[PDB]
C-alpha cells in the first residue's frame, strides 16, 4: 500500500507548532501530492499539509490553496470539484 | 483488526484534554447524546464562543492526514450506522467522502 506520511507520528508537529524539520519530511514523503489534493478537498485545512504551512485566512490561504491545487493535478492527484 | 472504536480513541488522545472533551461531548462519544455548543460553554465555564473556535480548529486537526489517514479506510462500513463514531466521521470527512 501507500505508506503512511511520517506526519501520523507526532501529529501536532504537523498540525499545530509546524516546524522545518517536519517541512522536510513532507518534500520526502511519498504521499505528498495526495495529501496536497486533499488539503484542497478538505474542510478548513489548515497548518502543514504537503510541504505548505496553509495560512488560516486572506489572500495566503487563498494562494495556498491554489498551489495546492495545481500541484496536485500537476502530480496525477487532480482534486475531485464535486468534493470541495 | 482494530474496531473504529479504538481507532477513533487513539486518535483522540493525539488531542490536547479539553479538545478531546469537546469533541467527545460533541458527537455524544460520552453517553450517546450530543451537546450543543452552549451545554458544552456551560461545562468547562466558557462562552459558546470558544467552544466554536476549539471546535472548528480540533476538527481542522483531526481532518489533517497524520489524524485522518487511517480513520477514513472505516467511512464505508460506518457509514449509514446511526452510531456516535460515524457521526464524528462524517463531520471529519464530509457528506461527500
Ligand atoms: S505530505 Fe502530507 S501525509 Fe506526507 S508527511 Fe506531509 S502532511 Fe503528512
Amino acid at each position: 500500500e501507500v505508506p503512511l506520511g511520517v506526519c501520523t507520528q507526532d501529529p501536532d508537529r504537523w498540525t499545530t507548532t509546524p516546524d522545518d524539520e517536519a517541512k522536510t519530511l513532507c518534500r520526502a514523503c511519498p504521499r505528498r501530492w495526495l495529501c496536497a489534493r486533499d488539503a484542497v478537498e478538505s474542510a478548513g485545512a489548515e497548518g502543514l499539509w504537503a510541504g505548505v504551512v496553509i495560512p488560516e485566512s486572506g489572500r495566503a490561504r487563498a494562494f495556498a490553496l491554489g498551489q495546492l491545487r495545481s500541484l496536485a493535478e500537476r502530480n496525477g492527484y487532480p482534486v475531485r470539484d464535486h468534493r470541495v | 483488526f482494530t474496531l473504529l472504536q479504538d481507532q477513533l480513541q487513539s486518535v483522540l488522545d493525539t488531542l490536547s484534554e479539553r479538545e478531546a472533551g469537546v469533541v467527545r461531548l460533541r458527537f455524544g462519544l460520552t453517553d450517546g447524546q450530543p451537546r450543543t455548543l452552549d451545554e458544552i460553554g456551560q461545562v468547562y465555564g466558557v462562552t459558546r464562543e470558544r467552544i466554536r473556535q476549539i471546535e472548528s480548529k480540533t476538527m481542522s486537526k483531526l481532518r489533517h492526514p497524520s489524524r485522518s489517514q487511517v480513520l477514513r479506510d472505516y467511512l464505508d462500513g460506518s457509514s449509514g450506522s446511526g452510531t456516535p463514531e460515524e457521526r464524528l466521521l462524517r463531520a471529519i470527512f464530509g457528506e461527500k467522502a
